[PDB]
RNA sequence: CCGAUAACGAACGAGACUCUGGCAUGCUAACUAGUUACGCGACCCCCGAGCGGUCGGCGUCCCCCAACUUCUUAGAGGGACAAGUGGCGUUCAGCCACCCGAGAUUGAGCAAUAACAGGUCUGUGAUGCCCUUAGAUGUCCGGGGCUGCACGCGCGCUACACUGACUGGCUCAGCGUGUGCCUACCCUACGCCGGCAGGCGCGGGUAACCCGUUGAACCCCAUUCGUGAUGGGGAUCGGGGAUUGCAAUUAUUCCCCAUGAACGAGGAAUUCCCAGUAAGUGCGGGUCAUAAGCUUGCGUUGAUUAAGUCCCUGCCCUUUGUACACACCGCC
């Protein structure tokens, strides 16, 4: 009813795993038309996980100087990573990006001040919002090293990022990182 | 702010005074302290007797 | 955070409920409309937070009696203290529990051989004192 | 061999620790057994209820 | 602040205060601001609409020849107080969350005692002392210099590109300034010439009346480019044309055509920042005969992260040690 840039209906996503289920926000009761909201979302502590995961990832999607308020242009860039990854995949551009925000969340990391064993003298897990937090921060990151110093477009490089982290292959860097985090926090035991 | 020309110098005279209050103005500023509190005084209006009805 | 009221509202919150305790009521725009003509306020925000601070110390009092002065408080207090006397003393028991020895006191003072004493039997044991150090 | 993943609910925030306060530990209750209840330091924005996921189980439990 | 209490009663600072931003379809007022309605018009539809649509076209304070203040302006007022609810609290001072609300922490200004051999005698007809005072260290005039370059450092601007550059089209601001005592030097509409920088006539404005509905940039929409030191970058450098001035060389500034150098994200280090914020982006003022890579303000687009800690750098209070008191950059 919603149909986010026009189409791609929200109420059929799902969520796989409850530990982000009340971070993400593509439920009804967050669909909206167009992804650009001035909702005031940092106002408050966790305000932004009301925040739906497509504004989100147009929020953190700008970045490096540049485009720091080109907001309609990152708008721009996030319907066509939809239109490539619905062409290529065939299943739901939200429902991509929820499975990718699942598996590119770290579910451990490592932090600590004093004498470091590897990297961090303690292992610690993570919150489910530092969770979403990290995973978009990474697939913007990924798309960005990706579209930076080749021919391939910035559209193409977030929508093939989210079809990778959608599965898991090695082949996105937000879960080369994320394995990264886990080895070293695993090491940090 | 004044400056006196004394033989070994320059000395700088400063003086602040503090006007009082005053409602007439002519004297100081009419406006109280923004923090100065003043409270009327009440009266008894006591009335411990039985009701009464005064025709006027 | 933040909110902490200074002296100035708080004496002048005391000081107004103190004298027109009758007038105030619990309502803060009710309170803050009787402050203008009970007190030359110079800002409309201290009168306003004087107004607030005297709607919790009102609630307060009618809650119990909070130290500023209030003259129904105090004629309650006053007759809660120079009254009730029970209309039978507290020190006129029909037998009053004796110690033999306060017995011997008494006779010795001739104070003795009084209806109204019933000797007790002296306890036996000596076990009084508090068990030295911890333990 | 390896021990599965497994979930876990805050239940109580006890305070910051890591002496920068990029840590939280909280007390945290398990679904398989709900009597279970351990003490777990984790890191970023928390608030009671949510659910996260115990990678190994038993870590370390520290009161502040 | 509540409380204890050999203290009682005070004073400054903080707060209070002033300005500022946010709500007021509540009041007053508007031909130097408008809106609505109506009338002339201009254009489309005319199949037929017709109280159809557009007009920043003309009018209705031209005085009888419409009303009104929503929008704009600026005054008087209101409004927010931890006020209401739940929890925590010695059930005090208060804290947390929530409802209703424009707002439940808007930014500044002012800002104590005591000090520093901190900076200014190059702000002053503020100034002690010293120096000079007719071949002047006074003052005026001409020229040069303050720009000068093996090198090091600081504040910045431009970039390293495709989340882009070019070309065209579409489309939106707010601060604020504008003709001078000396003092000459203002902001500019419109028309014409020139490719541009500019020039030539006609006006308007001492200003909510004119520039000006400030048609700003970024952004948006299409075109070309295609991962190359390339249509990225525009330093260096040659020639030419204007503008200011008394004078432009050591190029004042601007315009045009050529040259496309380093630069492919930057070591060790290090700065600033919590919401309309950082950042991108232009526009005013100051300097100004000529002019901004500076600074002070304004608007446009608008986030990531965090609601914690004393780990580093520091600050406040209490206890404690001291061989310090120029006070650890001490002393020895
Ligand atoms: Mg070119």
């Amino acid at each position: 009813d919603i149909k986010l840039f026009g189409k791609w209906s929200t109420d059929d996503v799902q969520i796989n795993d409850i530990s982000l289920q009340d971070y993400i926000a593509v439920k009804e009761k967050y669909a909206k038309y167009l992804p650009h909201s001035a909702g005031r979302y940092a106002a408050k502590r966790f305000r932004k996980a009301q925040c739906p995961i497509v504004e989100r990832l147009t929020n953190s999607m700008m970045m490096h100087g540049r485009n720091n308020g080109k907001k309609l242009m990152t708008v721009r860039i996030v319907k066509h990573a939809f239109e490539i990854i619905h062409l290529l995949t065939g299943e739901n551009p939200l429902q991509v990006l929820v499975n990718a925000i699942i598996n590119s969340g770290p579910r451990e990391d490592s932090t600590r001040i004093g004498r470091a064993g590897t990297v961090r003298r303690q292992a610690v897990d993570v919150s489910p919002l530092r969770r979403v937090n990290q995973a978009i921060w990474l697939l913007c990151t990924g798309a960005r090293e990706a579209a930076f110093r080749n021919i391939k477009t910035i559209a193409e490089c977030l929508a093939d990022e989210l079809i990778n982290a959608a599965k898991g292959s090695s082949n996105s860097y937000a879960i080369k990182k994320k394995d990264e985090l886990e080895r070293v926090a695993k090491s940090n035991r | 702010v004044r400056h006196v020309l004394l033989r070994q110098g320059v000395l700088g005279i400063k003086v602040k005074i503090m006007l009082p209050w005053d409602p007439t103005g002519k004297i100081g500023p009419k406006k109280p302290l923004p923090d100065h509190v003043s409270i009327v005084e009440p009266k008894d209006e006591i009335l411990p007797t039985t009701p009464i009805s005064e025709q006027k | 955070m933040g909110r902490v009221r200074t002296k100035t509202v708080k004496k002048a919150a005391r000081v107004i409920i103190e004298k027109y305790y009758t007038r105030l009521g619990n309502d803060f725009h009710t309170n803050k409309r009787v402050c203008e003509e009970i007190a030359i306020i110079p800002s409309k925000k201290l009168r306003n937070k004087i107004a607030g601070y005297v709607t919790h110390l009102m609630k307060r009092i009618q809650r119990g009696p909070v130290r500023g002065i209030s003259i129904k408080l105090q004629e309650e207090e006053r007759e809660r203290r120079d009254n009730y006397v029970p209309e039978v003393s507290a020190l006129d028991q029909e037998i009053i529990e004796v110690d033999p020895d306060t017995k011997e006191m008494l006779k010795l003072l001739d104070f003795g051989s009084l209806s109204n004493l019933q000797v007790t039997q002296p306890t036996v044991g000596m076990n009084f004192k508090t068990p030295r150090g911890p333990v | 061999r390896v021990q599965p993943i497994k979930l876990a609910r805050v239940t109580k925030v006890l305070g910051r620790t890591g002496s920068q306060g990029q840590c939280t530990q909280v007390r945290v209750e398990f679904m398989d057994d709900t009597s279970r209840s351990i003490i777990r330091n984790v890191k970023g924005p928390v608030r009671e209820g949510d659910v996260l996921t115990l990678l190994e189980s038993e870590r370390e439990a520290r009161r502040l």
